[PDB]
């Protein structure tokens, strides 16, 4: 559609908005980013694909820490993702602040999601290009996984892909029985499913960045170490092979 | 938001969205109102599309204080924007001047409030034109206001579908001493003109203003003017 | 409130609304300004059924200043009612009174920040600011919609303004200036070239040193129109 | 002033006395303090007259905007939630002492509320200056579930004690009973007190100097 | 909403205002009204375009508003600018009397108005208020006096002038009419029903007066009732007959 | 076409063209390389003159005692810029008596940068910057840009023919390293005028260069002060 | 289907009076791919709507279109999942917010006008679009009894006997008004059945325990009850002899 | 239909960039930097001999130590000129001191780009200044010249012009300046390239000049002081 597509204030005549879905495929365009919910806890793997070899490991990082307890895995628009950290940092720093305890990450996807609904409404303002997902640990809600996208839909999810290799990372994923598994378990197979869903042919080499949340953390989202990262890297080409 | 205005002149010199917005009113489910000598009647097509609608809930027929009623053809929700803001219209008043709200005062105030939405900023006026009953100086008021926010006191009137042959049924039909047993018959054939199916007490709504302030008629009430038509 | 930016700069580099306010100025009345030695001039171009005052194009803004315009009356009345803020409002600060070059700066200054700020398309006037400063030198200044400003010894504008300035440029010597009957001769003149049979269809008004601004009335400009059409024969 | 409330079997009776006091000198001596607030709920006016005055006016216009959009009767507990969220942001200096009295949906109800913006679900209160005396006698011959005429004649004899006894206090008892079935508002129920003069000047004992006459045609 | 901007304080190419120019083009549609100054008094008459049966008739007027105690106005455009605009006048009027405990004189309420609605044309991006008033009153400095004003913001005084549906036909028909100086207000009203007669499609119930006039230092602001109107028709048709034998 | 005029609209693409318009600024812009070893950080900026006659345009500014940064771009985003991280750096000397961490400081130039790409009647910063810094993690190069990205590097360049740049520094990267700081400023130099033709090459007028690492504080050195670095490699 | 200016972009008035914007709004609920269906029984009221869980690496749990808005009142959605979530915090702020400013619990048609108020602002205001979901509320009033009501993106409501909305509105109502004109004692049994066989028929799948979602409130019980899938399977088979 | 701050897809501002066209049609003024001081010449571009020409200040005092000529819209400079006339005393009333050339041009660079539509105070600007500014004084780092755009990019020069003939006097600077010249020389180096580009033929009322040395503050040249160089 053409006339109808311009402003997130104007729906078209088959009922879409298509601004929403446009800043949808800034993250269908954007490289795969994954995350599995297991047993004890919640792991992330990411393709960073590295533009130029001059910069440094650990730059443009995809994985961010919203709270000590909760883990963000981005996909999209870099700048707008990022952003989207801080009102997610913030939204958490408020809660604590609010009520003396950390946030519930259902609440949290919730309130960010109504913060990220709020930009596909108005001429003013345009959505976000990022889908994200929020992944959590505890001792009594234990392990939770949410991803939110660029029309503001919070959906709770056993396993979850976002990006180029959307659905192919999908059906991968749904091979795993990840109930059953724990997280040391899982960089292995997170960081093999990558490795899969890479296109070397059409992109440049990457870097898989690794974090997690789990009982091995204690319910706080650290990255995964490079002893655990490197085996997960070698079981990865290996088993390719 | 947007600081200017939608509604704006054409070449022709008229104002297109109230006009629009006059064709939103004329496209609207029927509606009239009649001026006795005793009292006053406002009465409107309440036909929805099935018989799930449960009938007793919402009504077009509306109180805005206790001796002034409302009445509608056009758009609902902005209806319902009007009588909000009516009914605050005439606390304001009767706060200030602890005195019943004059008919032609509370028409005059939210006329200014159909006319702000002809002109400010990054907004559509409504699409409605409201009919207004009352009860002032031991006498009766009907008054029109429309999407331009213009009123005009009528003795009586018809708007909505068949509004031209609601108004000639009137012209010729109406006496200008009336008692409000007749004027409630009146307002009821009025709509039978540009009815279509049979007539109840459910599809229909009327309410009546006199002495004892503006009340809405029950359907048993209705019920009784419906037996002799 | 409206944030819209109104005046912007084009392909060719022109700020097409205020060369558009320039075009509304040319439609107005002929206004025309002369400076002298003792004395300083305004006289503005013209219903039957009108009275006279309510549509004069004359404007005392204090004591010592007024001015002429040319252009959309309304805007104008806006610029002339805050120069008059503007004259009180200076005496109120600094005490001594406004000299010409200051009121005409303000209006300028007015006038441009109408081009460049946000919601505001610019004032539809050229004006013509005159009288005499504290010194006591007499001035003429104008001002136009880009708020640009020049004194003059004598200038025109509205309608034929070009036929008018050609003119004053030619006829602008020192023997016309020297008595006051002589500028107020060369203004009539002036004003015949634009004006379709003149007499009745001219305004004007003019400043001596101290005093303050006086309208001369028709019968008082008919005696300026005999004194004129007779010397030209001789 | 003294007012005073009490719960009774079928309803609520509100009581009130009618002097109005400009520091020690009776202003008025007829009127009414207790105020229309919905059909079936009434308030009384005690602390700062014009306080009192326009908070009642207020909640009322409040409650007619509640009503007409609800389609329903008010209830007594939204009059006591907007008195004090009203009360409590004006940090007291809205002098309005009240005793809210109704009938709704959940039966008959009896509010205080103190003009700080605190309140009381009560059986029976007292306000104003001589609140002491109508309570003591409130306190002495209250019991659960009275009669229609018992209840009028102890809220009568609690108001008549304040009317006495406060210096504040005097003149008639107004009161307003409130069954299911409507509120009757017996103004003047009762009267413990009850003149002579007669000064008639001459015409023409007050000197005058000027004298305009404006006769009204129009 | 740059795209959806109408921008009306604008400049059009030619160098004028195509909104203000639009809202004069409203006026031409709606009904004649018009003003006629005399030695003895001011009136206004106008075209009454609310005529049906059943229209009630609350007010005592229904194009005519009176402003202040020594003032009164009519109009011409859409209604509901006018309510606005009159309204507003008012509050003028008594802001000016609180102020001075004086009336405010004719000129500096029109004045008032027209800063207002020469806003409208200059910024805001607001459409301007579509009416052409027409201004009665009397005031200390001038007396008797009549003003004209139109969306621009811009004013006239006028011994006589008409706004509405055939304004200029109206106008030019004043300007042989009319005498300076001499025209008395029994004078002025034959004038003003003549003038109707023109633009019009005569009964009473389509005209409108009203007459300001000073008795015993005081301003009297009054409608005429359509006893007073009709004699006025009928010595009009009386008149244009008388002439037609001769 | 149609999506071209606002940064707002999202084009049918799954772009942002007023971003990557805005992108371009940098480019036509001058060019500008930045590099660190172990110890240091430095940045060399190719000034480009107006007229022969006219002095070279200042492309290296100083933050503060452990920050500078070189710009291409538009100049008054640079210096709106600049102010921002002078400002941010002076908060945190006043607040905490601390140099501002370098990515500290560099996250709230991407979330400033970004706040204007998301709403309308805005646009983004027409320029990009190489800012070098020293801090309690050792030296940083890190690289900003008007779409409101940042990143950490070992070296980058931008601007006019910038890709030459690029190309010699990802050659001699695990050189930098182990590099001293006449050696890793001729490594800086060389990148440089690799983006010049064959025709024109380094003088002290048209070359600018910034310096800070452990020993120093972020110095600048333009015309006199140049000329020890340059006399040492210069054939080709 | 005449238009002009900019009818169709912004909630502006068409030539005919229409508001292009509205319509298409209620376009954008049949997106969803999803129908809803509400009915209103003698002594309780029910709601019912697809929990279509294509992937089996959603949890299955987090999707839902059934809401607890307050203790007394829940409601289902049918439309844009971000609008129509977005829709149910702002029930639960205005209903919150009545009882804190009013002090007792917010009646159901008053909730449905509240919202339905504010969806009109968004027909008005141009800068913003209306939100592309439909609020179907229930909840047992006390003088009332039991309470069906349902809000559009044009901002109308109304109270209803049984309602539906979503991509099979018109074939759902049309199914309601046969089965309505007929008498049925109205027991909890018969009115959860009528809705689960409406959208059965209409939709033409026999429906598993996962395949659907059900939410309700009795006079014995009017707290919002959100019926397990066990709970869910004793109604289906119930269903076996039909 | 856009917006102001719109970037081209050449990737610069398209209002900026028309800032820079409206420079043309104004008229041609020359500054050239020396060691003994500072020169600044400029047309007044006269159509009329009614019109007054001491009344057209294209060359200003911005302090006594510092001058600024001026280009394009004349209307547009005067808001510059009293903010850099503004800053210079609020330097002096806070410190004491004289501000540089470079630190006056850097506060009027801090201008240029201070426009747009949404998020905007009362009279903040819709359009950018479409002026170009030719500084000129003499502050502790000896005589200097400082140029300034409507983009707000700003640098020293040695000689510049800017105008309708920017490009052919440009030009002219570039074969007559030398750096080691002297005042004098660089005075009647900037009236010969006026009198070229013009075409009136030059005179003491059609152009202003303004010098700064060291020693003497700055100088806006008399009738008679402009009659003595005029040709030689
Ligand atoms: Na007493
Ligand atoms: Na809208």
């Amino acid at each position: 559609g053409t006339g109808y597509d311009l402003s997130a204030s104007t729906f078209s005549p088959d009922g879409r908005v298509f601004q929403v879905e446009y800043a949808m495929k800034a993250v269908e365009n954007s490289s795969t980013a994954i995350g599995i919910r297991c047993k004890d806890g919640v792991v992330f793997g990411v393709e960073k694909l590295v533009l130029s070899k001059l910069y440094e490991e650990g730059s443009n990082k995809r994985l961010f820490n919203v709270d000590r307890h909760v883990g963000m895995a981005v996909a999209g628009l870099l700048a707008d993702a990022r952003s989207l950290a801080d009102i997610a940092r913030e939204e958490a720093s408020n809660f604590r602040s609010n009520f003396g305890y950390n946030i519930p990450l259902k609440h949290l996807a919730d309130r960010v999601a109504m913060y990220v609904h709020a930009y596909t409404l108005y001429s003013a303002v345009r959505p976000f290009g990022c889908s994200f997902m929020l992944g959590s640990y505890s001792v009594n809600d234990g392990a939770q996984l949410y991803m939110i996208d660029p029309s503001g839909v919070s959906y709770g999810y056993w396993g979850c892909a976002i990006g180029k290799a959307r659905q192919a990372a999908k059906t991968e994923i749904e091979k795993l029985q990840m109930k059953e598994m724990t997280c040391r378990d899982i960089v292995k197979e997170v960081a093999k499913i990558i490795y899969i869903v890479h296109d070397e042919v059409k992109d440049k080499a990457f870097e898989l960045e690794l974090s997690w949340v789990g009982e091995l953390t204690n319910g706080r989202h650290e990255i995964v170490p490079k002893d655990i990262r490197e085996e997960a890297e070698k079981y990865a080409k290996e088993s390719l092979k | 938001g947007y600081s200017f205005s939608l509604t704006t002149f054409s070449p022709s010199g008229k104002l297109v969205q109230i006009e629009y917005a006059l064709a939103a009113v004329a496209g609207g489910a029927p509606s009239v109102g009649i001026k006795a000598a005793n009292g006053v009647v406002l009465a409107t097509e309440k036909k929805q599309k099935s018989i799930l609608y449960d009938e007793r809930s919402v009504h077009k027929v509306e109180p805005i204080t206790k001796h002034i009623g409302l009445v509608y053809s056009g758009m609902g929700p902005d209806y319902r924007v009007l009588v909000h803001r009516a009914r605050k219209l005439a606390q304001q008043y009767y706060l200030v001047y602890q005195e019943p709200i004059p008919t032609a005062q509370l028409v005059q105030r939210v006329a200014s409030v159909m006319q702000e939405y002809t002109q400010s900023g990054g907004v559509r006026p409504f699409g409605v034109s409201l009919l207004i009953c009352g009860w002032n100086e031991g006498r009766p008021y009907l008054f029109q206001s429309d999407p331009s926010g213009a009123y005009f006191a009528w003795k009586a009137t018809a708007m909505g579908k068949n509004y031209v042959n609601g108004k000639t049924f009137l012209e010729k039909r109406y006496n200008e001493d009336l008692e409000l047993e007749d004027a409630i018959h009146t307002a009821i054939l009025t709509l039978k003109e540009s009815f279509e199916g049979q007539m109840t007490e459910d599809n229909i709504e009327v309410g009546i203003c006199n002495e004892a302030g503006f009340r809405r008629l029950t359907p048993t009430e209705v019920k009784d003017y419906l037996a002799a038509i | 409130s409206y944030d819209r930016a109104i005046t912007v700069f084009s392909p060719d580099g022109h700020l097409f609304q205020v060369e558009y306010a320039q075009e509304a100025v040319k439609k107005g009345s002929t206004a025309v300004g002369v400076r002298g030695r003792d004395i300083v001039v305004l006289g503005v171009e013209k219903a039957k059924l009108q009275d006279e005052r309510t549509v004069r194009k004359i404007c005392a803004l204090d004591d010592n200043v007024c001015m002429a315009f040319a252009g959309l009356t309304a805007d104008a009345r806006i610029v002339i009612n805050r120069a008059r803020v503007e004259c009180q409002s200076h005496r109120l600060t600094v005490e001594d009174p406004v000299t010409v070059e200051y009121i005409t700066r303000y209006i300028a200054s007015l006038k441009q920040r109408y081009t460049q700020s946000n919601g505001r398309r610019p004032f539809g006037i050229s004006a013509l600011i005159v009288g005499f400063d504290f010194d006591g030198t007499p001035r003429l200044y104008q001002t136009d919609p880009s708020g640009t400003y020049h004194a003059w010894k004598a200038n025109a504008i509205g309608r034929g303004a070009k036929s008018v300035r050609e003119f004053l440029e030619k006829n602008y010597t020192d023997e016309a200036i020297e008595t006051d009957d002589l500028t107020i001769k060369l203004v009539i003149k002036a004003l015949l070239e634009v004006v379709q049979s003149g007499g009745k269809n001219i305004e004007l008004a003019v400043m001596r040193r101290d005093q303050s601004l006086k309208i001369l009335n028709p019968e008082e400009i008919e005696k300026y129109v005999a004194e004129i059409e007779k010397e030209k024969e001789e | 002033t003294t007012i005073a409330g009490l719960v009774f079997q079928d309803g609520v009776i509100l009581g009130a006395d009618t002097r109005a006091t400009n520091d020690s000198v009776v202003a008025d001596k007829s009127c009414e303090k207790i105020h229309f607030i919905a059909p079936k709920i009434y308030c009384c006016g005690a602390g700062v007259a014009a306080d009192a005055e326009m908070t009642t006016r207020m909640v009322a216009s409040k409650m007619e905007l509640h009503a007409l959009s609800t389609g329903r009767e008010p209830r007594v507990a939204t009059v006591t939630r907007i008195l004090r969220q009203t009360l409590f942001r004006y940090q007291g200096h809205v002098g309005a002492s009240l005793i809210v009295g109704g009938v709704d949906l959940t039966g008959p109800q009896l509010y205080g509320v103190h003009p700080h913006g605190s309140y009381s679900r009560l059986p029976f209160t007292a306000l104003g200056s001589g609140q002491d005396a109508a309570l003591a006698v409130l306190e002495d011959r209250f019991q659960p579930n009275m009669t229609l005429e018992a209840a009028q004649g102890l809220l009568v004899e609690a108001v008549t004690a304040g009317i006495l006894g406060d210096l504040g206090s005097g003149g008639n008892v107004d009161a307003c009973v409130i069954t299911k079935t409507g509120a009757k508002l017996l103004r003047t129920l009762s009267s413990p007190t009850e003149r002579s003069g007669r000064y008639h000047f001459v015409p023409g004992t007050t000197a005058v100097l000027t004298q305009t006459v404006k006769p009204l045609t129009l | 909403s740059r795209r959806y901007d109408s921008r009306t304080t604008i400049f059009s190419p030619e160098g004028r205002l195509y909104q203000v120019e639009y809202a004069m083009e409203a006026i031409g549609h709606a009904g004649t009204c018009l003003g006629i100054l005399a030695n003895d008094g001011v009136l206004l008459a106008a075209e009454r375009r609310n005529i049906h049966k059943l229209l009630d008739e609350v007010f005592f007027s229904e194009k005519i508003y009176k402003l202040n105690e020594d003032m009164a106005c009519s109009v011409a455009g859409i209604t509901s600018d006018a309510n606005v605009l009159t309204n507003e006048l008012r509050l003028i009027a008594q802001r000016y009397l609180l102020q001075y405990q004086e009336p405010i004189p004719c000129e500096q309420l029109v004045t008032a108005l027209c800063d207002i609605k020469q806003a409208y044309t200059q910024f805001g991006g607001k459409r301007p208020f579509g009416v052409s008033l027409l201004y009665i009153g009397w005031d200390k400095h001038y007396g008797f006096q009549l003003y004209q004003s139109d969306p621009s913001g811009n004013y006239g005084g006028w011994k006589a002038t008409c706004i509405g549906n055939n304004s200029a036909a109206a106008v030019s028909m004043l300007k042989q009419d009319y005498k300076e100086g001499e025209m008395t207000l029994k004078s002025a009203l034959a004038l003003a029903i003549k003038v109707l007669n023109k633009t019009m499609d005569l009964s009473a119930e389509k005209v409108e007066i009203a007459t300001l006039t000073r008795e015993n230092g005081k301003t009297v602001i009054r409608v005429l009732k359509q006893k007073e109107v009709e004699q006025l028709i009928k010595k009009h048709e009386e008149e244009e007959a008388k002439a037609e034998r001769e | 076409n149609q999506y071209d005029n606002d940064v707002t609209v999202w084009s049918p693409q799954g772009r942002i063209h007023q971003i990557e318009y805005a992108m371009e600024a940098v480019k036509q812009g001058s060019a500008t390389v930045g590099l660190k070893s172990k110890t240091h950080a430095v940045l060399v900026a190719l000034k480009r003159a107006q007229s022969e006659l006219a002095a070279h345009q200042k492309k290296i500014l100083h933050v503060d005692n452990h920050i500078g940064i070189s710009i291409a771009g538009l100049t008054a985003d640079a210096r709106l810029l600049c102010n921002f991280m002078r400002q941010e750096c002076l908060d945190s000397r006043f607040v905490f008596d601390r140099p501002l961490p370098v990515s500290r400081l560099v996250s709230l130039i991407g979330s400033k940068t970004q706040i204007p790409t998301q709403r309308y009647g805005r646009r983004p910063y027409g320029v990009g910057l190489l800012i070098a810094g020293y801090d309690d993690m050792g030296p940083h190069i890190f690289q900003t840009c008007p779409s409101a990205n940042y990143f950490d590097c070992r070296a980058m360049s931008i601007g006019a023919r910038s890709q030459s740049a690029r190309t010699y520094l990802e050659r001699h990267m695990s050189e930098f390293m182990e590099c001293n700081l006449n050696e890793l400023v001729k490594h800086g130099l060389r990148a440089l005028r690799e983006t010049l033709p064959a025709e024109q090459d380094l003088t002290t007028k048209n070359v600018s260069i910034g310096i800070v690492g452990k020993d120093l504080e972020f110095t600048i050195y333009d015309d006199d002060d140049v000329s020890p670095f340059l006399e040492g490699l210069e054939e080709r | 289907g005449s238009s002009a200016g900019f009818d169709r972009h912004i909630t502006i008035f068409s030539p005919e009076g229409r508001l292009y914007q509205v319509e298409y709004a209620f376009k954008a609920i049949n997106q969803g791919g999803l129908t809803s269906v509400a009915v209103r029984g003698k002594d309780c009221a029910v709601i019912v709507t697809q929990k279509k869980v294509p992937d089996k690496l959603l949890d299955s749990s987090t999707v839902t279109h059934l809401f607890k808005i307050t203790e007394n009142i829940g409601c289902v959605m049918t439309g844009m999942t971000a609008d129509s979530r977005s829709q149910v915090q702002r029930a639960r702020y205005e209903a919150a917010n009545w009882k804190y400013k009013y002090g007792y619990e917010i009646p159901v048609d008053m909730l449905c006008k509240r919202i339905a108020d504010i969806s009109q602002v968004y027909t008005q205001n141009a800068e913003m679009r209306p939100l592309g979901c439909c609020m179907i509320l229930i909840g047992i009033d006390e003088e009332q009894g039991p309470q069906v009501y349902k809000c559009d993106p044009a901002g109308y409501y109304c109270g209803f006997k049984a309602t539906a909305a979503g991509v099979k509105q018109t074939e759902s109502t049309s199914f309601l008004e046969k089965k309505v004109k007929k008498k049925f004692d109205w027991t909890f049994e018969q009115t959860v059945e009528t809705a689960i066989t409406c959208l059965s028929t209409v939709l033409s799948i026999d429906f598993k325990p996962s395949e659907i979602e059900v939410g309700v409130v009795t006079v014995e019980n009017p707290k919002f009850r959100i019926l397990t899938e066990a709970e869910i399977d004793a109604h289906l088979v119930a269903l076996a002899e039909r | 239909d856009r917006g102001v701050n719109t970037f081209s897809p050449e990737g610069r501002l398209f209002q900026v960039e028309y800032a820079i066209e409206a420079i043309k049609l104004g008229s041609t003024a020359i500054g050239i930097q020396t060691s003994e001081g500072v020169c600044l010449a400029v047309e007044k571009r006269i159509t009329s001999p009614l019109m007054e020409p001491s009344s057209i200040e294209k060359i200003v005092e911005i302090d006594a130590h510092i001058g600024c000529a001026m280009s394009g819209l004349i209307a547009d400079a005067k808001t510059l000129i009293d903010k850099a006339r503004v800053e210079t005393q609020n330097h002096w009333f806070t410190y004491n001191e004289t501000m540089t050339v470079e630190s006056v041009t850097q506060a009027v660079s801090n201008l240029a780009l201070q426009f747009g539509e949404e998020d905007a105070d009362p009279g903040a600007m819709s359009r950018p200044f479409g002026v170009a500014l030719l500084f000129g004084g003499v502050d502790e780092k000896g005589p200097q010249l400082f140029h300034m755009d409507p983009s707000g990019t700003f640098v020293q020069c040695d000689a510049r012009a800017i105008g309708s003939a920017s490009e052919g006097a440009q030009s002219s600077l570039q074969e007559v300046y030398h750096k080691s010249m002297t005042l004098k020389e660089a005075i009647k180096s900037s009236l010969i390239i006026l009198k070229q580009v013009m075409e009136e033929k030059l005179n003491a009322t059609n152009i202003e000049l303004a010098t700064v040395q060291p020693g003497q503050n700055f100088h806006m040249f008399t009738k008679e002081e402009l009659e003595e160089v005029i040709k030689d």
